């Protein structure tokens, strides 16, 4: 014992639980979740079938009205409209628009895609070209509905809905010590441990580390990206905030009124989210601790201006990771292994299926001890199982899935940057 | 209950539950350590507990016996086989029949509700009940094995039931645990910033999971199987205070004669052994027998070793030397013949079964031992040892007391005679009383009484100069004002 | 050995129930459903 | 079934009502056995889609049968033990105070001092009881029945029922031998992750038949199967005693095994160092040195068969067999040796030296002596002796169901009784018992005397201190209605 | 002579089961050798019964 | 299944065990070409072998 200076060892680091994701405890594998989607048309399971409500979605302002008994033309790239007509539209984004023509007038030839055709028509709309309308039908034609008086071709449109479910299933993770009889011992005389026991903290650590790591990456692998098209200044550098471009603080200096230009941006985000979800706006902030920083050290209520030290909101990533609530609204989480500098925002309600992510355990850190008699050295390790999901719905751009079956696990094509619970912003210039 | 786990159980699992949110409700808040004094063994949970369902406890559990329990079931094993020897065994029978008394034409341990109570209607329900307890335990002839288990083993318990088709009157026969198979927990179900202070209603519950497939005796053909997980309410249970330095591995009082316990049986057999050994002859031939094979050496061997061994045995069924007639000759004849030209053939004989003892050291371990399991040293008037155990054995009363008091309030609060919060305002004094030795505590009232006695005698001449009479029995006889004038009056009557 | 398997991650086979191993299952656990928000 | 087994057909159908009474209640959501002592239980787990039930028969018979083996062993231990010095009489007085008897004394006699249904009842009962007494031979042999009980650890009888008109045709028992009976109780029930029901057990009993010779074991076999009969069938008690666990019944005098057997393997040893090397001890060697064991053999007869001595004790009459006179002024020894070397001579032993000081195998003696559970007192009143009455008076009241059993058996039967109103009696319809009064009267006595002094030292005071009511119901010990009863005895004799 | 069985299962199987139906199934896989063993054995009786 | 409802068992306390019987045989010969036995349920006694 030549003067022992004692030992060290790293700390382990927080994590951010389940706080802004569903938990679903399970008591068996392979859970389900089903859902009814409102549809009309008379054929709820369908190509072309429309749903009741959405949240980015106007409704058929004339199904029950006027449409019943006619068609409406529809805009299309090159068509030229009739003033006093009315032209249907169905947008990639506020779905279902009548408008009457105030004018005679073609719309962008040139247009391929429907991202184009839905630009100029915007720009028609602006113009006051297009204008939005609709009215109920005229009460001479309803009167023969069904076929009174001789009549023909006059059913009333029908409504009904579709249920359907998606499923999911777990998967699993194991972990191994693989030590030595001998290097216990020492360890024993040399600092008092057991060293298993050290080891099984190691194993069940790592293996919980993992799986935060891995909720917080679903989390940012399936959001959607922010200051994009409703949130987007159109001067912008499309999805990402900067401190050293005027365009996103609105030719702020003075870091006293410049810093709440992110706040702004971020309400905005959380506001579209809502937009997204139909639930509520985001209450739920994780991001670089680099952002945090600034947060904390901005007034974030409503005043003049102001500045000082990073006090607002724990900021260390050594005792929490969970910073605190923003101006009273969003929780903030920090991201410790943050790549680059950036975000994540997002909304989680009260009821746990209210998520957009869910986590769901069925099996956890199941210890497992043995010895290889070859040997009889020890054998010691953990087993857990659990299975993660995504809301139905939470694509939201498709009305509907294929087959009235899906998986409810994540994938690409499930999910990949189309989650409408959560939104991703770039952080620069700090 | 997030899944009906155990079903079975739910109606016990409803009383856990309400207690639970109950706690949470109230400001049961800002304490540093969890708000446990005593009993079961602590464990934390996250904010929001995210450690549900049973396979989360099944964690808990593991985490509690293997490095744990599995310790305390040792120690449980450990007080069988210490009462599984003599001068043990007796000083439990002691304490046992001075903990509860059995005597003829008289009452058991019973409930006495002298104290304030809403009516006399109420406490003769409340005493019916206390008797269907010990009805259900038949607690009247088997009440000594109830209490002699507990606190041999230092813990009773037993399992509770309820219909469930009629709750209401739903608690029937108590059945007792069978010892080591469960465990049980209190979960700190609440995390901060760094070390939580709040409300945890902490679960209070408990888990059963032996198997006969591995023995810590044989012979045995039942047992809990797998892990179940059943509410606190479910049972009714105690134990003594007694920890060791840390954690919740409970020990009995018996525990501190474990040491000389095992050091007088040690120095018992060493005893007997050192006395035992060497009492027959003892002795080695050595022959000369060289150049030769052992093939053909062992001829030679044989023709010693079958003529001078005294080939017999002393029968210890009748005290008679095996074929030894006539009983005992005035010699014994051996002889050997050399080969070598030196006297090198020979036999030895060993020391023998002497007796060197000063055998005390064995007494006084003795005599340490009987003290360490918890005897009054009056045995191998009135004294100090039995006034202390006087008080020791009405600790163990109190405590074990609640195995009444359990079953009593649950049955009551079950049916709906008396409520919750009456109860807790209640007791205070709802108190069990136990019988004691008529014999004895006539004896130690009659001591008591020809002391007052002898000092009312000798202030006798005094009384009308400097003591008043009504003095003398409030200081001598140690009389109330009102017993005083109870006597008066009393005395009045007499004499007419 | 007694393998119970698993299932494709098929979510058909899921929902019915069907492994590759020994032991099929009885079906999924229902976590709930969902409706949309009416709007305002 | 068939009830091939017809000679228990009427206790068959006492068991099937049982049975289903337990079948009936709501004694279920238990983990336990719910079981203390007696019959030993099992996981015959069945009625279940699983059937574990078959591993516990193959167990049970598989392994035929360390329990009843174990029990003989037990037992013919605690025989052998009573068959010793002190343990014997520490039973002997032990049976005789559980049962004292004497000439026109108080047996064990059934007081039904509480409510019943009527004065008609008690008598009837009182009556069988007389019966079931009778049956046991209780006033010769009742001592009998409870040694076996106290030194076996239980004892029990087989009931016989006519069976024609079975609830009248009621005989006597027959007292079953021990080691022959082995009590059990199955699981017969399951359920989620084990079960948690009602386990009735049926608490049935299987008797081994055996035919012992002179064998004093099942030395070649016992006698083949052995039957298993309903318990309503089976009269039996035991002392509450056990090993660690289990329902390894173990006997009164098995707390004490382990130094009895101390005590009698230390005793051997005294004796064997005293009476080992008693005689003369001595080796003669002969010096024959470079002889052919052809010639060294003869040469060793020279001195062995001709210095060899002639005596021997006549333990019948203490003489020196054929030695006339008695002894000789000397021994006259002489040998001759082929040289000036101490090889050809003779070396003596060590003899039957004395050592105790028989402190230590009395110091167990003494410890083995209590642990026979007697008074030290033994080889006025004290607390010990108290304790003993209290002792005595348990064993009496554990043996008690011996009478209880058979009693309710008849009285129910014949229906004098109901079942329900048995449970409701009893609650408490004791037996009481003779005690040896010569003993109790001294007691008596002493606790007077006692009484009276502190009444007499009080005297002084009691016109002006403590009051009559007060004396008599706090110094003499009087009830209140005692205190009348006395006051007004005296009104008469005054006369 | 001699005669031995193995169960060799999974450990997730009998997770699973004791989700599914309420069986943690090792008591099942022991029972069923147990069983098979006595069952095979007393059949092997009957047969030398016959053969002799 | 019929357990040993019809047969013995003198289970074993070594492997492996051993048994034995005694015949009663005569004409002073224990083993002999055509010895006989004294009892044996097949075979009438000699009756004149204790006696002419």
């Amino acid at each position: 014992g030549p003067a022992v200076m004692g030992m060290v060892r790293r700390a382990i680091p927080n994590l951010i639980a389940f706080d802004i994701c569903g938990v679903q405890p399970m008591n068996s594998p392979t859970g389900q979740v089903f859902a009814l989607r409102a549809v009309y048309g008379k054929d709820p399971v369908a190509a072309g079938a429309k749903e009741a409500f959405h949240p980015m979605y106007g409704p058929d302002a004339m199904f029950s009205g006027q449409g019943a008994a006619k068609k409406f033309p529809a805009l299309a790239a090159s068509t030229q409209t009739t003033v006093g007509d009315i032209y249907t539209h169905f947008f990639q984004e506020t779905g279902t628009v009548y408008l009457q023509a105030s004018v005679q007038v073609t719309i962008d030839a040139g247009a391929t895609d429907a991202a184009k055709l839905d630009a100029e028509i915007k720009k028609q709309m602006e113009a006051g070209a297009l204008v939005e309308i609709a009215e109920g039908m005229a009460t001479s034609i309803a009167e023969l509905q069904e076929g009174f008086n001789g009549s023909t071709d006059n059913p009333w449109n029908e409504m009904g809905f579709r249920i359907d479910k998606q499923v999911i299933e777990a998967k699993s993770r194991q972990l191994k010590a693989a030590y030595s009889i001998e290097l216990a011992q020492d360890l024993r005389a040399v600092h008092g441990m057991d060293a298993d026991a050290e080891l099984s903290g190691i194993l069940a650590t790592e293996i919980m580390l993992e799986i935060n790591r891995e909720v917080v990456d679903w989390i940012n692998y399936s959001a959607q990206v922010g200051k994009s098209g409703m949130t987007l200044t159109p001067g912008s550098k499309a999805g990402v905030f900067d401190f050293q471009d005027p365009i996103d603080i609105r030719g702020a200096r003075w870091a006293g009124e410049s810093f709440k230009a992110l706040l702004f941006q971020i309400d905005k985000e959380a506001v579209e989210i809502a937009r997204q979800t139909g639930r509520g706006e985001g209450n739920f902030i994780i991001a670089s601790r680099n952002v945090v920083n600034v947060l904390a050290s901005v007034d974030t209520g409503i005043s003049y201006a102001a500045q000082g030290l990073a006090t607002g909101f724990s900021t260390d990533t050594t005792k929490s990771v969970f910073a605190g609530v923003l101006g009273g609204k969003y929780r903030v989480y920090i991201d410790q292994y943050a790549k680059q500098d950036y975000f994540t925002v997002g909304y989680k309600g009260p009821n746990e299926m209210d998520a957009g992510i869910y986590y769901a355990p069925y099996v956890a850190l199941t210890p497992l001890r043995g010895s290889d008699p070859k040997n009889f050295q020890p054998v010691m390790g953990f087993k857990t199982r659990y299975g993660i999901g995504i809301n139905p719905f939470a694509e939201s751009a498709a009305q509907a899935p294929a087959s009235r079956i899906q998986s409810g696990m994540p994938s690409i094509l499930n999910s990949l940057g189309k989650n409408a619970y959560f939104r991703r912003v770039y952080v620069k210039g700090i | 209950m997030k899944f009906n786990v155990l079903s079975l159980f739910a109606p016990w699992a409803k009383m856990d539950e309400r207690n639970f949110k109950d706690q949470e409700k109230e400001d049961l808040v800002s304490i540093t350590a969890p708000k446990l004094d005593d009993g079961a063994r602590e464990f934390e949970v996250s904010s929001n507990e995210a450690a549900s369902p049973y396979n989360a406890a099944f964690q808990t559990i593991f985490g509690s016996y293997e490095p744990g329990m599995k310790t305390t079931r040792e120690l449980i094993d450990t007080y069988r086989n210490l009462m599984n020897n003599y001068e043990v065994d007796n000083a439990v029978s002691e304490i046992v029949s001075d903990a509860i008394v059995y005597e003829d034409d008289t009452e058991v341990v019973a409930l006495n509700l002298d104290k304030s109570k809403f009516s006399p209607k109420i406490k003769n329900m409340m005493l019916d009940e206390f008797s269907d307890v010990l009805n259900h335990l038949s607690f009247q002839r088997k009440g000594s094995d109830h209490f002699r288990r507990w606190y041999v083993d230092s813990r009773i318990f037993f399992h509770k039931i309820i219909d469930p088709k009629r709750p209401k009157e739903g608690i029937k026969e108590l059945r007792r645990l069978d010892p080591r198979q469960v465990q049980y927990v209190r979960e700190i179900i609440t995390e901060t910033e760094a070390g939580t202070k709040i409300v945890k209603g902490y679960k209070e519950y408990f888990i059963y999971d032996t198997a006969h497939e591995s023995y810590a005796c044989d012979g045995r053909m039942y047992e809990a199987g797998t892990k179940i997980k059943i509410p606190k309410a479910a049972v009714v249970y105690a134990h003594s205070g007694l920890v060791d330095c840390c954690g919740k591995n409970i020990i009995g009082y018996l525990h501190r004669a474990v040491k000389p316990a095992n050091q007088l049986k040690l120095l018992e057999d060493a005893v007997v052994i050192y006395r035992i050994t060497r009492a027959p002859d003892r002795r080695v031939w050595y022959v000369d027998t060289g150049n030769m094979p052992a093939r053909k050496a062992a001829e030679h061997m044989q023709h010693v070793m079958n003529t001078m061994k005294n080939r017999v045995v002393y029968d210890a069924s009748t005290g008679k030397i095996k074929n030894q007639q006539h009983n005992m000759s005035m010699t014994e004849d051996y002889w050997l013949q050399r080969r070598d030209g030196k006297a090198v053939t020979e036999v030895d004989t060993l020391p023998g079964a002497d007796n060197t003892g000063n055998m005390e050291d064995i007494r006084w371990f003795r005599q340490a031992l009987y003290m360490a399991l918890r005897v009054p040293l009056s045995r191998i008037s009135i004294t100090r040892d039995e006034l202390t155990f006087a008080k020791f054995i009405r600790e163990l009363q109190h405590k074990f007391e609640e195995v009444f008091l359990d079953p009593l309030k649950t049955n009551l609060l079950l049916k709906g005679i008396i409520t919750e919060d009456e109860w807790n305002d209640e007791i205070n004094n709802i108190k069990i009383e136990f019988h004691r030795d008529s014999y004895f505590a006539e004896l130690k009232e009659a001591e008591i009484l020809e002391r007052r006695i002898n000092m009312l005698t000798m202030a006798e001449p005094f009384i009308g100069k400097y003591i008043s009479h009504r003095t003398a029995m409030k200081d001598i006889l140690q009389m109330t004002d009102e017993e005083i004038e109870q006597e008066a009056k009393q005395i009045e009557e007499e004499s007419k | 050995a007694e393998i119970g398997g698993d299932h494709g991650y098929n979510a058909t086979n899921i929902a019915a129930g069907q492994t590759s191993g020994a032991v099929t299952q009885i079906g999924p656990a229902v976590m709930g459903m969902v409706r949309r928000a009416i709007p305002n």
